[PDB]
């Protein structure tokens, strides 16, 4: 039952507090319980808290304790969530929900809005480039993972190629994890036969435009 | 007193019965009522007292001359799945006043929305069952109580 | 929190069961327990709430009901359209909620993929910049969904993981990472590192050790 209307999307920096306003849509929220939500990147749902547009009362979840305000002018009926002092795990998108409720609503939210994105933004960062080592116990007959940890640069994208595009079977770049700080990083294998291990030079090749910053890191055994 | 302390089943607390032992609780005030309680809610049943049990179930006077016994029933009144068949009023519009039983089961309106007899998302059934299991921590254990009067 | 699965899956037509463990604080305490449907970028939908009612419209082969301290969501007849996330919900006993992680649910194009593990101790080179990275890589696995735990002498590590969510591989088999942060004090304070990838029921367990 999504019929809440929230404000657009939000750029902040770290720091910075954001205000989301949910707007009632046609109903009046003097009859409504209003309950926030927020999911970050690769996370679950998360309940931020919660305000009575009938009289007032509201309970905050203990990880926002201090941090959120929520309010709400039923003269408008708008909801309002107020986060303060962004950090970088606060990237989310944020939901306000509804039920016509004149106390808690104990079996949960009924009315929804569409969700206001919220991205604390972090400064460019290039990224640092280290080897993972092929196995030090690594013999003739077997095949051996090598690979490059591409760490904490921002923002997207980074592109890693090996032996400058000479090498492209048993390749696998992993996609990038975005770390709670608000970085990014990923890791690229490529599966080689062991017995090369002595005699192949093995180079992956990092690309981080937004940074202005390639490396060429060559990848030895251990 | 044997009928009620020696009974084998006891009632839930929103449908209490009415009806030396020194040799739980036996705290006496001044100086019979049947239910089963979660033992955290035990202290509820004492004059003065406020709480689900106290304002929605049962409720004493302050003005209260007797006596308030229960013991640990978790033996008895507890299934390893949960004995959901001893509940509490968790929804009232009002405080019983002193010695009042309520066994209404009318829809609980928490919103503007009329509920005409059925269950709905904001149209509670007003009684919430306990479901006693024996591994729960003894606070929440079942307890049976007796008021003497 | 309440505890999900992180992956349930079944064929078109079987029925598959999602539980959902709470105390007797939440779950055991009340009968509140509302399942929302969810899928990335939409709103969360209500598909059960009290412990076993479905709001109207809901398609009847969903199913809800608890034990104890443990609730479940059952879906019968599985249908492409129900493939999505699930959390289970309840009143926590002071005006407030507790969700679970959530549950990728997934209809089964394919038969299930166990997913090999490979860890990566850190390099000399980032402890030489004051730093320690272990790196655990989960390729080919089907459905895409991982509970992904790192253990330092049996001890549980939850400071410094960052875990992607699955993706897509061109084989249609599902990949991911896992990153554990240290520093070169607490790498070489322990005996045995180890990264835990449990993918429907099953555990793939990598370690590695500063000594070894
Ligand atoms: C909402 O209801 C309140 C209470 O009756 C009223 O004062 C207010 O003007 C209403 N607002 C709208 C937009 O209907
Ligand atoms: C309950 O039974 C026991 C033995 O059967 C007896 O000793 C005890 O007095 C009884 N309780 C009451 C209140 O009569």
């Amino acid at each position: 039952q999504v019929q809440l209307v929230q404000s657009e999307a939000e750029v902040k920096e770290p720091g910075a507090s954001v205000e989301v306003s949910c707007k009632a849509s046609g109903y009046n929220f003097t009859n409504f319980a209003i309950s926030w939500v927020r999911q970050a990147p690769g996370q679950g749902l998360e309940w931020m808290g919660w305000i009575s547009g009938y009289n007032g009362d509201t309970n905050s979840a203990q990880k926002f304790l201090g941090r959120v305000t929520m309010t709400t002018d039923t003269s408008t009926t708008t909801a309002y969530m107020e986060l303060r002092s962004l950090r970088s795990d606060d990237t989310a998108v944020y939901y306000c929900a509804g039920s016509d409720n004149y106390g808690f609503p104990y079996n949960g939210m009924d009315v929804w809005g569409q969700g206001t994105t919220v991205t604390v933004f972090n400064q460019i960062k290039p990224p640092s480039v280290f080897p993972l080592a092929p196995s030090s116990k690594s013999t003739s007959g077997g095949t051996a993972a090598l690979g490059c940890l591409v760490k904490d640069y921002f923002p997207e994208p980074v592109t890693v190629s090996w032996n400058s595009g000479a090498l492209t079977s048993g390749v696998h770049t992993f996609p990038a994890v975005l770390q709670s700080s608000g970085l990014y990083s990923l890791s690229s294998v490529v599966t080689v036969p062991s017995s090369s291990l002595g005699t192949q030079t093995y180079i992956c090749n990092v690309n981080h435009k937004p940074s202005n910053t390639k490396v060429d890191k060559k990848v030895e055994p251990k | 007193f044997g009928e009620v302390f020696n009974a084998t089943r006891f009632a839930s607390v929103y449908a209490w019965n009415r009806k030396v032992l020194y040799n739980s609780t036996f705290k006496c005030y001044g100086v019979a009522d049947s239910f089963v309680i979660r033992g955290d809610e035990v202290r509820q049943i004492a004059p003065g007292q406020t709480g689900k049990i106290a304002d929605y179930n049962y409720k004493l006077p302050d003005d209260f001359t007797g006596c308030v016994i229960a013991w640990n029933s978790n033996n008895l009144d507890s299934k390893v799945g949960g004995n959901y068949n001893y509940l509490y009023r968790l929804f009232r519009k009002s405080n019983l006043k002193p010695f009042e039983r309520d066994i209404s089961t009318e829809i609980y309106q928490a919103g503007s929305t009329p509920c005409n007899g059925v269950e709905g998302f904001n149209c509670y059934f007003p009684l919430q069952s306990y479901g006693f299991q024996p591994t729960n921590g003894v606070g929440y254990q079942p307890y049976r109580v007796v008021v003497l009067s | 929190a309440l505890t999900q699965p992180p992956s349930a899956s079944g064929s078109p037509g079987q029925s598959v069961t999602i539980s959902c463990t709470g105390t007797s604080s939440d779950l055991g305490a009340y009968h509140f327990v509302t399942w929302y449907q969810h899928y990335p970028g939409k709103a969360p939908k209500v598909m059960i709430y009290g412990v076993r009612k479905r709001p109207s419209g809901v398609p009847d082969r969903f199913s809800g009901s608890k034990s104890g301290n443990t609730a479940s969501l059952t879906v019968s007849g599985l249908q492409d359209e129900d493939e999505a996330d699930y959390y289970c919900s309840s009143y926590a006993g002071n005006n407030d909620f507790v969700f679970g992680g959530g549950t990728k649910l997934t209809v089964l194009g394919q038969p299930k993929a166990a997913p090999s593990v490979t860890l990566f101790p850190p390099s000399s080179e980032e402890l030489q910049a004051n730093k320690a990275t272990l790196v655990c890589l989960i390729s080919d696995f089907y459905p895409g969904a991982v509970t992904v735990a790192w253990k330092a002498d049996s001890s549980p590590v939850k400071a410094g993981v960052e875990t992607t969510t699955p993706s897509k591989q061109s084989n249609n088999k599902y990949a991911a990472s896992s990153y554990l942060s240290l520093t070169p004090e607490q790498w070489k304070s322990h005996r045995s590192y180890s990264c835990q990838v449990t993918h429907e029921g099953s555990t793939v367990e990598k370690t590695v050790a500063p000594t070894e």
